[PDB]
């Protein structure tokens, strides 16, 4: 009854595989040099950043939904959603208790601290921290360090309606991944919690609007707070520092 | 015009 069945079976298979990486170390380099400071600056934080969107980027591309749609559209979505996914990342990698973030391979020791935020945007940093610790609060302990749950997450916030996308293929494709994503990560939650996954499932929207609140609220975290001679490219096109 | 992720998209990985 609420136990899964084979096809939806698969498509949790499917979603994992595509997330294969995710969790991998990070090789030598400014990113990694970055995560390992104890004094972090904006700009180490940057360079953090940049190895979970570039992540991100490679997960997209070994989904099978996302290669679907046209290359324009798949800009679209990345370029759309790529702040409401780091915001999950971050839900998953999150502890209250220590106020930090870590990475999955490397011992507790190593994190970035929830203070960081002090050291950005004075005009926006307060509401932005404080924005980040209320939606980490909504998220029950054992569904946000659920693996599967995180990732469908994610993907339910990429396959987001933007208005950026005409194409009308590219439109339909997008709205139904929406619903099929939503759809299987409440079968999925039926399937461990049977009535009680009743209550979760109607969360899943308040999610998503308070995901929204904060990206659209997150552009000028960095303003003011970094040379761009110490930090990534890429974290640079989507937080402004200039 | 964000062409370091457009790039990366449209790379073989
Ligand atoms: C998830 C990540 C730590 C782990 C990185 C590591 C490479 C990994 O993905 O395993 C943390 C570090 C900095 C955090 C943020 C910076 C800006 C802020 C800006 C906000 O107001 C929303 C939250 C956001 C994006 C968080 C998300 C979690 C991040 C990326």
């Amino acid at each position: 009854s609420y136990q899964l069945n084979a096809a939806e079976l698969q498509a949790l298979d499917l979603i994992q595989e595509a997330f294969k990486g995710m969790n991998d170390p990070m090789e030598q380099g400014r990113q990694a040099t970055s995560f390992l400071k104890n004094e972090k600056s904006p700009a180490d934080i940057m360079n953090i950043m940049d190895v979970t969107m570039r992540r991100f980027v490679k997960m997209a591309k070994r989904l099978p939904a996302f290669n679907d749609l046209s290359q324009d559209g798949k800009f679209a979505l990345l370029k759309g959603g790529m702040i409401e996914m780091l915001t999950v990342r971050g839900v998953r990698r999150f502890d209250s208790s220590s106020g930090s973030w870590t990475t999955p391979t490397l011992g507790e020791s190593s994190e970035v601290s929830i203070n960081m935020f002090d050291q950005l945007n004075a005009d926006v940093r307060s509401e932005q921290k404080m924005r980040f610790l209320q939606f980490f609060k909504i998220f029950h302990e054992d569904i946000r360090s659920n693996d599967l749950v995180i990732s469908m997450i994610m993907l339910i916030v990429l396959f987001s309606p933007r208005d950026s996308i005409t194409d009308p293929e590219d439109r339909r494709i997008i709205a139904r991944h929406h619903e099929q994503f939503s759809a299987l990560l409440n079968r999925y939650l039926e399937s461990l919690y049977g009535d009680d996954a009743h209550q979760l499932n109607e969360q899943l929207p308040t999610a998503l609007r308070m995901l929204r609140e904060i990206s659209a609220s997150s552009g000028m975290l960095f303003l003011g707070t970094v040379n761009t001679s110490e930090a990534e490219p890429l974290p640079r096109e989507f937080f402004k520092v200039e | 015009e964000n062409a370091l992720l457009r790039y990366l998209l449209d790379k073989d990985d």
